[PDB]
């Protein structure tokens, strides 16, 4: 899974 | 039984937040597993698989069935102390626990601070450009 | 920092309750000492030197300067688990601490129950006497 | 010291 968009 | 502020240290509490988690039996990132790794479910309209470490506040989406939540926490926030904690909750000393809660508090602040920083820099870019535009019209 | 329910486990909190305690430097039952022994100050109009163990709820008045609060706790409530606790607060495990808080909870109930027993017995005396008075002529 | 009385 990836980091949040921001 | 235990104050609300501290409940997220308990695996059984964390698990309980995974109300409508899609990845269940058959998957590597089950609630038991997500919880063991320190994740709270906190989904949005926007990304309904959203999950946050309760301790270091790193937020992660785009979860896939074969994702090992621990490997992901390690990859995406390698400096999270919760990862270092080997003892079970009941086996911690109060000093140890308090040492941990202070770190978390500091982590929460650092997250809030970094957010404000990025929002402020965004607001500053809008203002700067607007003023340049007026200087351009000149 | 720590929830209000649990603060009485901390010596520094206990000490703080002794706002107007008469027995200070020179005396055996100083606040530092009273607190070490588990006492909260909780004075009344009636007995303004009143002190309670936060753990076993035993209440003791008529304090004298040479009173060693630990000896008094031992004497007047020998079964209080807080006395058995040798570790400092920070050295306890959460399990140990939780084991202790459960015991305290039970102690509180037992005390409330014994008070209700005493109040009921008092009410029963008043009733008995009233009936005896009415049986007369 | 001594047990509170009622
Ligand atoms: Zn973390
Ligand atoms: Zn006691």
């Amino acid at each position: 899974a990836r980091t949040k968009q921001t | 039984t235990l104050p609300p502020a501290w409940q997220p240290f308990l695996k059984d509490h964390r698990i309980s937040t995974f109300k409508n988690w899609p990845f269940l039996e058959g998957c590597a990132c089950t609630p038991e597993r997500m919880a063991e790794a320190g994740f709270i479910h906190c989904p949005t309209e926007n990304e309904p698989d959203l999950a946050q470490c309760f301790f270091c506040f790193k937020e992660l989406e785009g979860w896939e069935p074969d994702d090992d939540p621990i490997e992901e926490h390690k990859k995406h926030s390698s400096g999270c102390a919760f990862l270092s904690v080997k003892k079970q909750f009941e086996e911690l000393t109060l000093g140890e626990f308090l040492k941990l809660d202070r770190e978390r508090a500091k982590n929460k602040i650092a997250k809030e601070t970094n957010n404000k920083k990025k929002e402020f820099e965004e607001t500053a870019k809008k203002v700067r450009r607007a003023i340049e535009q007026l200087a351009a019209m000149d």
